[PDB]
């Protein structure tokens, strides 16, 4: 070969048949929630048990 | 009889004094470690669980 070579830089891949060394050190992580309620409660009530005589009518 | 071999191709520049380069800085890395004998034949599914692991539902 009779290319050019630099002294003092790092010797970086530049042509096709340079090498390179790859850390994968690959982590992703992702999540997702949701939630929802509805709650109704009603309950009445109403008695006399014991009935005046002028209301006996209603 | 156990056959390890190696196969790749090494920067002349990651070598590091004694002659030695990590694995992991060689490209086209293949390496097989392989046996040979009764030893590694105990390690082989056998043929009628093989096609029983290949085409037996669930
Ligand atoms: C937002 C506001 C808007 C305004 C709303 C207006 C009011 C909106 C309307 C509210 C009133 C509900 C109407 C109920 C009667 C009705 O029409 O709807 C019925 C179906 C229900 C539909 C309602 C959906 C509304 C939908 C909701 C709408 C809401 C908006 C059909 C029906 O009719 N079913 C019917 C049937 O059943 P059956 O099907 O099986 O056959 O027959 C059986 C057997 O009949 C009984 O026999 C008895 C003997 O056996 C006999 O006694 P006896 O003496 O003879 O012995 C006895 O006679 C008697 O009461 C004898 C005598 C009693 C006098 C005692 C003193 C009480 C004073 C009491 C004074 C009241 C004080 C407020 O009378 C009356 O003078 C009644 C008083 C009149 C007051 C007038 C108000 C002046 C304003 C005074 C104002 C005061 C100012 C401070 C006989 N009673 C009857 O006939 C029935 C009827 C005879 C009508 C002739 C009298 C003149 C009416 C003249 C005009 C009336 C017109 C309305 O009386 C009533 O209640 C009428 C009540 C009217 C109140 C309105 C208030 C307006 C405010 C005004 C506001 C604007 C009944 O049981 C059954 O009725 C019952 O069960 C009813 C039960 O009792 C009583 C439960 C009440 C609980 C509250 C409701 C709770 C319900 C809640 C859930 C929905």
């Amino acid at each position: 070969n009779y290319g050019y070579q630099p002294l003092f830089e790092d010797r970086r891949p530049r042509n096709i048949g340079d090498t390179l060394t790859i850390v994968l050190q690959e982590n992703v992580s992702a999540s997702k929630s949701s939630s929802a309620n509805a709650s109704r409660d009603g309950k009445t009530s109403f008695g006399f048990d014991t009935v005046p005589r002028y209301l006996q009518g209603l | 009889t156990e056959f390890i071999r190696f196969s790749g191709v090494v920067n002349p520049r990651t070598i590091s004094g004694s002659n030695s380069v990590p694995s992991t800085q060689v490209a086209d890395a293949r390496i097989e470690y392989v046996g040979n004998g009764y030893i590694n034949e105990a390690q082989n599914m056998g043929w009628l669980q093989r096609f029983f692991l290949n085409l037996s539902p669930m």
